Parts: C-alpha cells; sequence; structure tokens
C-alpha cells in the first residue's frame, strides 16, 4: 500500500554462469524477481517496477512500470555474459528515479550482485554521500561470490544510512545451494 | 487600397436596354433574359438624355 | 431488432447530398475548373488525398454542397434509357428452334461470332473483319426471330433499339441518345447494336421541306458520322433490319 | 421517441425526382485521423445518383428510408 | 545516402518551446527529442517532432536516459492520429555536439534503419544558417581503428508549405523586412557572405595556433587535407586572365550604358508632360 | 461512499454514492451539481469507458477512487 | 464579480498547429482542444494546442474515445510540466467565422465546468500569406440580456481592431456572446530565430551565375526591348487630343508602352551590377 | 506598406470562385462582364489586375455574393 518505485539491478556478468545455487543462478535470481514483483503488486498497484543491469552497458530494458508481464518477457535470454560494472550502475539508477511520474513514491533500489566487484572504498563513499544528499534508500541482496564476508559493502550500507539512518539494509548471501524461497525467508518483508 | 476590401464586398448592378420612356420620370427596360420593367430614373440623369 | 432499425434511421437523417459535375481542366495543384450539369462554372479544390492524377479533362466528380469542393471521382453516366434496353430482354431457345435458313445462320456467324472468339485467322490473311450487316425481306420471314436467338446467347452485352422512340420534342436530345449509345458501346468492348425498322429514322433525302424533316436528317447524319467518322470502332457490330430497303439513304 | 423523431423530420411536402443509376463505391487505402470523415470511404455498400424535377443532379452515399433492392433505374 | 533534408518551420519552433519548458534551470540541461519525417526518396522530408525525457551528468558522459516506454506510447498516439507519418530520427539542442552523441544514434537505429540526427541551435551567435544535420557511417582507417565511426556532414534547408507560409509570415510583421527590395538584399548578401569568410578563418587559425605549439594531436587529419586548400588559390592577375575581364566586363557595361540612355529619356517625358500640364492649367485658370 | 471525479480542467468533484448504483445515477448527480446532461458526459476509470447499464461493483469501483470526466465535443 | 477588457495571449506554436490541422481537413470543420493557463482574472494565456482522433460528416464532426484524452495529458505532464485546459477550437471553412448552433451547444457544457472557457474560430481559407483570420469568442447569458455584461472601464476592447463585421453580427454580436481581443506575446529566444530563416551561407552570396546564360539573358531581353521601343515611337508621337481619361480607356486591351520600358531596364540593371560586383570581390579577396 | 497592402487584398479570391467572361469596360476601374449564370452585370474591378490581359472576351473569375472582377 506504501508508495515506492522498485528499481532492481540484475546481474548478467559472467560469474552467474555457475551452479552454486541449485539449477543455475539465473533461475535463482529470476525467481527472486518473480517473488518481488508479486510482492509489489499485492502491496499496491500504484507502485511500479523498473530494471537495470550491471553489464558492459547499463541497459534499461524496462523503464519504470506497474505491469510486471513486460519484465518477465525481458528475463528470458538474459545472456549472463560480461563484466560487472558497479559505480555507474547506481548512477544510472540514481538519475533515472528523478524522472518519475508519481513523486510521492519513495526511491528504493534493490540490487543483485553475484560477481566479485573491483571497487575502491573511495569510489563508493563518494556515491554514498551522494545518496545522502538526495535521500535514497537502497537494500542490496548479495548472491554467490564477491568480496566474501562483505567488505566495502557493509561499509557502504553503513555510510549510506549513517547519522540516524537504518532504513537501508544489507542482506548477505546464504552460502548454500538451495531454492530461492529460502534466500528470501527474511527479506520477504524487508532486510 | 486599404479601404478597398469592404467596397468589393458590395452588391453589383444590372444592365438593361431602354425600350422607350413614358410620363412621370419612368422608362421601360427589358434587362437581359427577363421581362420588361417600369422603373425609376436617378436624380443625376435627365429624361431628355434617355 | 426494431430498435436497430430506428438507430439506423437516426444515423440516416443527417446525410446531405452532393453536387454532381464534370472537371473541365486542372488550373494548379489545388485549383480546378469544374462545371455543374445544370449550368454555370466554378473554381474549386480537392481535399488532400484524392489521387489527383486521375482527374482528367472530361472526368466526373462529386462536389460539396456548401464548401463546393471535390469529394470523389466517379465512373461515367449511363442515361437510363440505355438501361431500359440493356438488361431488358428475356431469354430464348437458341437457333435450333428456328429453321429453314441455315445458310444465313452460318452467314451471320462469320461477321459476329467468329471474329471475336477467333480473331487470329483474320490477322493471318491480314484483312479487317466487316462491321455491320442488313436484314431485309417480307414480314414474318423471321428477321426479328433470328436476332432473338443471337441475343439469347450473350444476354448481358446486347443493345436493342426500336428506332422510333429516338425522336423527342426538343431540338437536340435525339442525337444525345446516339452519342450515349456508342459511348456505352465504347466502354464495354464486345458490343452488339440492333436497330429494327430503320425506315422511321432512315429515310433518303428531301429537297428542303419541313424543318421537322431537318431534325430527322441531322439525327440521321450522326449515325453516318459515328459509324465511319474520325473515331474508328473495335468489336462493335451493328445488325440492321427493315422491310423495304429501297427507301434508304444511299450514304447509309 | 425515435418513431416520434421519424415522424417530425419525415414531413408531407416533397420534391419528386428520378433514380438515374445505382453504384457501389469501395473504401480507400489510407484514412488518417483528425480529418477522418465517415462519408469518404467508411461505407462500401450501395449508392445512387438522382436528378430532380428542377433539372439538378445529386449524389448521395446514404440512400434513406427505402431498400436498394427495390430500386431500379 | 540522403544528400539533403527538408525541414518545415513548424519544427525549429517546436524544439524551442521544449527548451523553454525546462529552461528554468538556466545553467545546462540539454533537450533531446524525437524527429518525425517522410521516407520520401533519396531526398528526405521532415514534418513533425516531439520530446522525450533525458538527463546526463557533467563528468563521465555515459550516464544518459531515453525512456523507451514513453517513446513507444506517444509515437503510438501519433501513429494513431496520423497514419501517413512515421519516425525518421532525432534531435538535440546542443550548440556543439558532445561525445555522448553517438550512442544515442546507436540506440535508435533499430527504429529506423537510417536514423538521422539534426543539431539545432537555440542561440545562433553565428548570424548564418543554423540547424545542420549529420548521419553516421564507418570509415575504417589505415591506423587500425576496428570501427572508425564518426558522423558525416549533410546539407540542409528550410522547407515550405502553403498553409505554414501564411502563419509564419503573418508573425514576421513584428519586425520590418525588405524582401521586395531588389539589390538591397544583394549588397547585404556579400556582406553576409564575407562575414562568413572571416568567421571561418578566425576559427581555423585558433585550431592552427594550438596544434603548432605546446598542445594538440598533430594527426594525419586536416593538416594535409587543408594543404590541398592552398593548392587551388587561382593566380588571378596573370597572362591571359586579363583578357577575360577586358573582353567580358565591357560587354556588360554596354548593356548598362544602353539602360541608362533610355531611363534618362523616360524621365524626360515626365518633364514636358508636367510642364505642359502646369502652365496650361494655369493660363486657363487666370 | 465517496468517490472522486477528476476533470481535465484540474478540477476534482466528490460524490457520495453506493457501490450498487448505476452509472446513469452518478451522471444524474453530476447534473445535480453542474447542470450538464448525461449525454454530454463521458466517464473514464483507469483507461476504461463506463456504461450506464452496469454498476460500480461491475467495474470494481470502490470508495474514494479517481474518475475522469470528458465532455462531449461536437461542433458544426 | 464582473468582466473586464480581456486579452487572449497566445503561443507562437499554437497558431501553426491551428491552421495546419485546419488546412489539412479543409472541406469540413476539424476540431481540437486548447491548452494554457489562467494567469489572472483579466487576461488569458494559451501555450499548447493538440488535436484528437475524430469522425466527421459534411455538416457535423464528432470526436471519438476519451481514453485518448486523459492519456495525452498524462504524458504531457511528465515531459515538461503539468498544465491546464482553457478552451478549444475548430474551423469554419470559407464561412463568416461565427459560432454555429451546435458550436454554441458545446459551450454551456464548457462554461459550467470552468468559467472563462474560450471558443476559438480559425479559417485557413480567407487567410492569405499576408495575414491570418483568427477569431475567439466568449459566451454570455440570456438571463442578463437587460442588465449590463461588461463594466467598460477602458477603450481597449470597444473601438479597437475593428467594428464587428456584418457577416458575423448577422448571427452573433452582440447577441448570445461577446467577442474578445487577441495579441501576440513573444519570447526573445524564438523571436531572434523567427527573424533569420530566409538567409543562406556564403556560398549563395559569392556565386557567379554563369556567363553563357547571363550573356544569353542579356541577348534575350534587349532583343524584345528593341521591339518595345518600336511600339514606343508610335504611341508617344500619336497623342490624339482626347482628354486623356479617354486615352486611359483605349489603353486597357493590348496597349503597353512605358510600362515594360521601365521594367526591363530594372532587370538589366540589377542583373548586370551584381554579376559585375561579385566578380570584382572574387579577385580582390581571393589571392 | 503598399506592397503589404497588395498582398492583403488577395483574401478575396479564396476559391469558391465563379466564372464569367469579360465583355466591355466603361471607364477607369469599372467594367461589364457576362456571367455563366445567364444574366449580365455591371461590376467593379481590382486595382491589382494588369490591364494587358483584357479583350479577347477573356474568361474571368467573379465573386459569389458581391459579383466583382477578382
Ligand atoms: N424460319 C422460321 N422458323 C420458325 N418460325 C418462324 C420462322 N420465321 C418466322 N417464324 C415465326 O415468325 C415469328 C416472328 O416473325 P418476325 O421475326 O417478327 O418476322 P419479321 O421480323 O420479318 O416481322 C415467330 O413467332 C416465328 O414463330
Ligand atoms: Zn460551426
Amino acid at each position: 500500500m506504501v508508495l515506492e518505485s522498485t528499481m532492481v539491478c540484475v546481474d548478467n556478468s559472467e560469474y552467474m554462469r555457475n551452479g552454486d545455487f541449485l539449477p543455475t543462478r539465473l533461475q535463482a535470481q529470476q525467481d527472486a524477481v518473480n517473488i518481488v514483483c508479486h510482492s509489489k503488486t499485492r502491496s499496491n498497484p500504484e507502485n511500479n517496477v523498473g530494471l537495470i543491469t550491471l553489464a558492459n552497458d547499463c541497459e534499461v530494458l524496462t523503464t519504470l512500470t506497474p505491469d510486471t508481464g513486460r519484465i518477465l518477457s525481458k528475463l528470458h535470454t538474459v545472456q549472463p555474459k560480461g563484466k560487472i560494472t558497479f559505480c555507474t550502475g547506481i548512477r544510472v539508477a540514481h538519475l533515472a528515479l528523478k524522472h518519475r511520474q508519481g513523486k510521492n513514491h519513495k526511491m528504493r533500489i534493490i540490487a543483485f550482485v553475484g560477481s566479485p566487484v573491483e571497487d575502491n572504498e573511495k569510489d563508493l563513499v563518494k556515491l554514498a554521500k551522494r545518496l545522502k544528499k538526495e535521500k535514497v534508500n537502497v537494500d542490496i541482496i548479495n548472491f554467490g561470490e564477491e568480496e566474501v564476508n562483505t567488505e566495502k559493502l557493509t561499509a557502504f550500507v553503513n555510510t549510506l544510512n549513517g547519522k540516524d539512518g537504518t532504513g537501508s539494509h544489507l542482506v548477505t548471501v546464504p552460502p548454500g545451494p538451495s531454492l530461492a524461497d529460502a534466500l528470501i525467508s527474511s527479506p520477504i518483508l524487508a532486510g | 487600397l486599404r479601404e478597398e476590401l469592404q467596397l468589393l464586398q458590395e452588391q453589383g448592378s444590372y444592365v438593361g436596354e431602354v425600350v422607350r420612356a413614358m410620363d412621370k420620370k419612368k422608362v421601360l427596360v427589358k434587362v437581359h433574359p427577363e421581362g420588361k420593367f417600369v422603373v425609376d430614373v436617378d436624380k443625376n440623369i435627365d429624361i431628355n438624355d434617355v | 431488432k426494431q430498435y436497430e432499425k430506428s438507430e439506423n434511421d437516426l444515423k440516416a437523417l443527417q446525410s446531405v447530398g452532393q453536387i454532381v459535375g464534370e472537371v473541365l481542366k486542372q488550373l494548379t495543384e489545388e485549383k480546378f475548373i469544374v462545371k455543374a450539369t445544370n449550368g454555370p462554372r466554378y473554381v474549386v479544390g480537392c481535399r488532400r488525398q484524392l489521387d489527383k492524377s486521375k482527374l482528367k479533362p472530361g472526368t466526373r466528380v462529386a462536389l460539396d454542397m456548401t464548401t463546393l469542393t471535390i469529394m470523389r471521382y466517379l465512373p461515367r453516366e449511363v442515361d437510363p434509357l440505355v438501361y431500359n434496353m440493356s438488361h431488358e430482354d428475356p431469354g430464348n431457345v437458341s437457333y435450333s428452334e428456328i429453321g429453314g435458313l441455315s445458310e444465313q445462320i452460318r452467314e451471320l456467324r462469320e461477321v459476329i461470332e467468329l471474329p471475336l472468339t477467333n480473331p487470329e485467322l483474320f490477322q493471318r490473311v491480314g484483312i479487317i473483319p466487316p462491321k455491320g450487316c442488313l436484314l431485309y425481306g417480307p414480314p414474318g420471314t423471321g428477321k426479328t426471330l433470328l436476332a432473338r436467338a443471337v441475343a439469347s446467347q450473350l444476354d448481358c452485352n446486347f443493345l436493342k433499339v426500336v428506332s422510333s422512340s429516338i425522336v423527342d420534342k426538343y431540338i437536340g436530345e435525339s442525337a444525345r441518345l446516339i452519342r450515349e449509345m456508342f459511348n456505352y458501346a465504347r466502354d464495354h468492348q464486345p458490343c452488339i447494336i440492333f436497330m429494327d425498322e430503320i425506315d422511321a429514322i432512315g429515310g433518303r433525302r428531301f429537297s428542303e421541306g419541313t424543318s421537322a424533316d431537318r431534325e430527322i436528317q441531322r439525327t440521321l447524319m450522326e449515325l453516318l458520322n459515328q459509324m465511319d467518322g474520325f473515331d474508328t470502332l473495335h468489336r462493335v457490330k451493328m445488325i440492321m433490319a427493315t422491310n423495304r430497303p429501297d427507301t434508304l439513304d444511299p450514304a447509309l | 421517441e425515435n418513431s416520434e423523431k421519424i415522424k417530425v423530420n419525415k414531413t408531407l411536402p416533397y420534391l419528386v425526382s428520378n433514380v438515374i443509376e445505382l453504384l457501389d463505391v469501395d473504401p480507400n487505402d489510407q484514412e488518417e485521423d483528425g480529418a477522418n470523415i465517415d462519408l469518404d470511404s467508411q461505407r462500401k455498400g450501395k449508392c445512387a445518383v438522382i436528378k430532380t424535377s428542377t433539372r439538378q443532379t445529386y449524389f448521395l452515399p446514404v440512400i434513406g428510408l427505402v431498400d436498394a433492392e427495390k430500386l431500379k433505374p | 545516402a540522403v544528400q539533403k533534408v527538408v525541414v518545415h518551420p513548424l519544427v525549429l519552433l517546436s524544439v524551442v518551446d521544449h527548451f523553454n519548458r525546462i529552461g528554468k534551470v538556466g545553467n545546462q540541461k540539454r533537450v533531446v527529442g524525437v524527429l518525425l519525417g517522410s521516407w520520401q526518396k533519396k531526398v528526405l522530408d521532415v514534418s513533425n517532432s516531439f520530446a522525450v525525457p533525458f538527463d546526463e551528468d557533467d563528468k563521465d558522459d555515459s550516464v544518459w536516459f531515453l525512456d523507451h516506454d514513453y517513446l513507444e506510447n506517444m509515437y503510438g498516439m501519433f501513429k494513431k492520429v496520423n497514419a501517413r507519418e512515421r519516425i525518421v530520427g532525432w534531435y538535440h539542442t546542443g550548440p556543439k555536439l558532445h561525445k555522448n552523441d553517438i550512442a544515442i544514434n546507436e540506440l535508435m537505429k533499430r527504429y529506423c534503419p537510417n536514423s538521422v540526427l539534426v543539431i539545432i541551435d537555440v542561440k545562433p551567435k553565428d548570424l548564418g544558417l543554423p540547424t545542420e544535420a549529420y548521419i553516421s557511417v564507418e570509415e575504417v582507417h589505415d591506423d587500425g581503428t576496428p570501427t572508425s565511426k564518426t558522423f558525416e556532414h549533410v546539407t540542409s534547408e528550410i522547407g515550405a508549405e502553403e498553409a505554414e507560409e501564411v502563419g509564419v509570415e503573418h508573425l514576421l510583421r513584428d519586425i520590418k523586412d525588405t524582401t521586395v527590395g531588389t539589390l538591397s538584399q544583394r549588397i547585404t548578401n556579400q556582406v553576409h557572405g564575407l562575414k562568413g569568410l572571416n568567421s571561418k578563418l578566425l576559427d581555423i587559425r585558433s585550431y592552427l595556433e594550438k596544434v603548432a605549439t605546446g598542445k594538440l594531436p598533430i594527426n594525419h587529419q586536416i593538416i594535409y587535407q587543408l594543404q590541398d586548400v592552398f593548392n587551388l588559390l587561382p593566380d588571378v592577375s596573370l597572362q591571359e586572365f586579363v583578357k577575360a575581364f577586358y573582353l567580358k566586363t565591357n560587354d556588360q557595361m554596354v548593356v548598362v550604358y544602353l539602360a541608362s540612355l533610355i531611363r534618362s529619356v523616360v524621365a524626360l517625358h515626365n518633364l514636358i508632360n508636367n510642364k505642359i500640364a502646369n502652365r496650361d492649367a494655369e493660363k486657363k485658370e487666370g | 461512499m465517496q468517490i472522486f471525479v477528476k476533470t481535465l480542467t484540474g478540477k476534482t468533484i466528490t460524490l457520495e454514492v453506493e457501490p450498487s448504483d448505476t452509472i446513469e445515477n452518478v451522471k444524474a448527480k453530476i447534473q445535480d451539481k453542474e447542470g450538464i446532461p448525461p449525454d454530454q458526459q463521458r466517464l473514464i476509470f483507469a483507461g476504461k469507458q463506463l456504461e450506464d447499464g452496469r454498476t460500480l461493483s461491475d467495474y470494481n469501483i470502490q470508495r474514494e477512487s479517481t474518475l475522469h470526466l470528458v465532455l462531449r465535443l461536437r461542433g458544426g | 464579480a464582473v468582466d473586464t477588457a480581456e486579452q487572449v495571449y497566445i503561443s507562437s506554436l499554437a497558431l501553426l498547429k491551428m491552421l495546419k490541422h485546419g488546412r489539412a481537413g479543409v472541406p469540413m470543420e476539424v476540431m481540437g482542444l486548447m491548452l494554457g493557463e489562467f494567469v489572472d482574472d483579466y487576461t488569458v494565456r494559451v501555450i499548447d494546442v493538440f488535436a484528437m482522433p475524430q469522425s466527421g460528416t459534411g455538416v457535423s464532426v464528432e470526436a471519438v474515445d476519451p481514453v485518448f484524452q486523459a492519456k495525452m495529458l498524462d504524458m504531457l505532464k511528465q515531459t515538461g510540466r503539468p498544465e491546464m485546459v482553457v478552451g478549444w477550437y475548430h474551423s469554419h471553412p470559407g464561412f463568416g467565422c461565427w459560432l454555429s448552433g451546435v458550436d454554441i451547444n458545446t459551450q454551456q457544457s464548457f462554461e459550467a465546468l470552468s468559467e472563462r472557457a474560450v471558443a476559438v474560430v480559425v479559417d485557413p481559407i480567407q487567410s492569405v500569406k499576408g495575414k491570418v483570420v483568427i477569431d475567439a469568442f466568449r459566451l454570455i447569458n440570456a438571463n442578463m440580456m437587460v442588465l449590463g455584461h461588461e463594466p467598460r472601464q477602458t477603450t481597449s476592447n470597444l473601438g479597437h481592431l475593428n467594428k464587428p463585421s456584418i457577416q458575423a453580427l448577422i448571427h452573433g454580436l452582440n447577441r448570445h456572446y461577446y467577442s474578445i481581443t487577441i495579441n501576440y506575446r513573444k519570447n526573445e529566444l524564438e523571436q531572434k530565430m523567427l527573424l533569420n530563416l530566409h538567409k543562406k551561407s556564403w556560398m549563395e552570396g559569392l556565386t557567379l551565375q554563369d556567363y553563357s546564360e547571363h550573356c544569353k539573358h542579356n541577348e534575350s531581353v534587349v532583343k524584345e526591348m528593341l521591339e518595345l521601343a518600336k511600339n514606343y515611337n508610335k504611341a508617344v508621337e500619336e497623342e490624339d487630343k482626347m482628354t486623356p481619361e479617354q486615352l486611359a480607356i483605349k489603353n486597357v486591351g493590348k496597349q503597353d508602352p512605358k510600362r515594360h520600358l521601365e521594367e526591363h531596364v530594372d532587370v538589366l540593371m540589377t542583373s548586370n551590377i551584381v554579376q559585375c560586383l561579385a566578380a570584382m570581390l572574387d579577385t580582390v579577396v581571393f589571392k | 506598406e503598399f506592397l503589404h497592402a497588395q498582398e492583403e487584398v488577395k483574401r478575396i479570391q479564396s476559391i469558391p470562385l465563379v466564372i464569367g467572361q469579360f465583355l466591355e469596360a466603361v471607364d477607369q476601374n469599372t467594367a461589364i462582364v457576362g456571367s455563366t449564370t445567364g444574366s449580365n452585370y455591371y461590376v467593379r474591378i481590382l486595382s491589382t489586375i494588369d490591364r494587358e490581359l483584357l479583350k479577347p472576351n477573356a474568361s474571368v473569375a467573379l465573386h459569389k455574393h458581391s459579383n466583382a472582377l477578382v
């Protein structure tokens, strides 16, 4: 019923091409998209969903829309091939959600990272205080391998919601091959 | 030229032929297709000019 | 169901008829000179998307009543006296019913039936086929009967004229039928013309008699023009029938 | 209410005329909206041309309160 | 190839309103919209335009936005109201084109196979002809570029239509103009001509002073393609060209000498015709 | 229940109706507040044309939903 | 609550959207909405104009589905800004630019919803390349037919821009409505570029046309100019003493001395001067 | 302004035009035409028309209501 604009950041880099989740990570992250779009539909039809990737190009396959059947058409032949790119992936979700049609919706970004990022801690803390200046809450869901026992991620989330924040969370990966419903057992409501 | 646009939004004039005049400042004119009309003369013209 | 008929009539009421006229020439891309059929001439325009190449000097269009602009190009008129003699004959048993003149039955076949069904043999010798024929004889020998069996084959492309209802009370208007006839015979390509009893319209000549005779002779000379004239004919066959051939014009 | 409205606009005084011939126009290829008129090409049925008693020919695409089958030229 | 485009004057004004919509930010916000035209011929037509949301940063010019969903629906409306019209390309308002401006073309070549841009200028500080258009090809070079991809100059002009000449030239009455004046436009045309000559030379020496000394890439672009410009430079006053000005200008002097010889006699008719009418209306009045 | 009738003139009209009411009764209430006859009235709910023969429960129109009011536009 | 001397501001984009939709749908009335803002209680300002899909007859025109309407205004809000409908427009092709009996029927529909809803009349047929016949009207009640309708505190909407035309007061003025004045507001940015769109590059300013045809054109024009001088000797010498209004009635016909003689000299002048003078600069400037 | 004045006269054509034929001319800027409506009139002419085009009994255009040479 609450007013937001779901911005999901999918992963079609090469490190999703393995089987540390049970069929393949692609169906694992697709079923995560399956449950969040039904979550945002049964919450409020006024809410709306747009997607972005973190590949060589950050591609807007669907601009922000309340219908989810278009998103489910895009998830097929997603081609998990490319390099993870991070510092512009938030930036292309940053300036996207200032062109919304309902300004009462909260700018919320979810992100699916299943690849090791080569980010600097200086580049993210510039992005983190940039998000302080516009009041954007981002909840990152971790997949697979990354900087394991996440460093520069908990540091990024805390330096996003510092000084009486805690509206942004960091759900790390459950390091176990299982169905995606067990991944979202705690994030079924929030982080 | 500026005045001219109203003056040509103004009705035209018929042309007919005088057969012969009669008394009391009237003539007898078939116009082109139609019958003959007993009409009035102007104040600038004369009977003797007809 | 009865309400559906009423709603069609609600739609039917606000239709406004359109002026019928003919295009004289094209002035510019959007200026056109047309003429109403009852009289005067106008300067008009099309809408946007009328395919203005098809507007030619001589074509016919429909005009708006108030704006007085071109709505649609249309095909050619018919002057429904022609419709009263085109789709009007009822059928007949063929020429097996007639008998006793099988030479003339064969003789008519080469001038009508063969050169349109088989035009190749005439090109091979290299001679244009003949145009028209003449039937004559005593009454009741079957001159009209023979034309019925020929007409019973086509039943769509046969024009019959009594050659006595052509006359009128006006001065023109009898030629105007004949121009419309051959032009209708121009449009459909394999046409047959049949005029029984020419002797009303035929005649020979008078040495400056009644002005009523001059109306007949001017009507007669439109045939003498439009059989030979300037415009030649193609696939237009003319069957002619009479009782006395002596009273006819030698130019015919 | 409709048969009342039919009675009003179908009066008694009429102009008589002649049915010259009958036609049937087809639609066209392109009809852009904004300038869309139903009179142009939205009807593909029958149609007729009429000369009045005042020596004036008219074109009407909508026939009226008769049947096109019963009409002959 | 397309080899020119034809731009109606309804656009060049339906761009500037959209620059006037978001123009309250003042500093910099580039307008990008969608161009509509006719799949006409080798020569091509431009009729209509509409806008699309777009923003982009100052550093890292790779973060930019074209709402595809807005582009599908609003063009679906214009396809609905107008079946004659379909897409031909796009435009942006930037005075000089930016580095970002090639990936925008690489997006929407999936809409029209030859998607063409048009650069306009809301502020032509140049008093010459604005609103020039480009098209992208591949010109793979001796250097070993995998794809040398840069836009090509295409000539352009302002179109005309019978209804829009009514509405435009009605609005020209807010200023005075001499279109009817013969040879008053002409003397300005060589003034507007040679001003264009001086403007292109002050620009080219600014490029040439930088690449001479200190800083610029000295590359095998213009520096010898501009050497060919010096190669033409006709040697005007030499042996036989003198016999081109003294055999042909004096031809055109005689025609002017003829035209003066009648114009003086024509004005002399108006003397006697006035001097007869002057004193003979006087001598009968008195 | 209350609803909202949003015009194209940026104007919001509130109406107290019932979920079982017909659309022509709602159009009568608009005439009660404006004097616009219901033939000159068009009602759009979420991009859908509304018909007078149905009810608000037929289109799942509930309390405090947003309608769109477009007027008849014929000249001539 | 009272009227004033009202004033209809425009946008320059609007009038071109007015006539082009009107000219392309010429033989019937074509319809559209009008989109602007109510800046005060005194003046009104339109900035945008768009049409809708329609369906017409020869005598009437109707709109179609209103699902186009709200979805059009929705996508104009998110690109640019939100705005306000102020009225509407249609055409009267070749007519006397006057509100018809159906045109007035859609106005109690519109004046009841918003107060100062403006009806606007355009005609792309009586408009020539010089000037446009634009028109806008404002409905008045019949219940206040005796009482005054405007307070008339100035002269600006009384005797200016015309007295009302005889073919428009025959239906309207000042019965059932009142007219309203229209001017043209101009932003500086479009004003500067509306000025300069008929000029070219320096290529056009530095051409030398071609000397073969230029001498051929001079060979052409002088040749009949000899023949104009042949006729000029006869008529000027002739001068029958005829009280020259009778000279001025026997000259309509084929008669033309003194008129082509001024004309061809002007053509031979401006061609030869520019052809010389542009050839002068191409030697002084170049090398 | 005189060349702006010539152009603003030209709304008078606008093409619902009817066609007559020129017959004669009385004096300066007033003439006689024979219409194709059967009758015969006494009309006024525009100062724009070049007077070299007259007397073949030329085909001319006329106004509908006011019936002048246009
Ligand atoms: N050869 C024939 N065989 C059979 N019946 C004939 C023949 N000739 C004439 N008839 C009869 O004559 C009638 C038609 O005569 P018609 O063709 O009018 O003669 P004409 O044309 O010379 O006046 C037919 O009803 C038919 O019964
Ligand atoms: Zn009207």
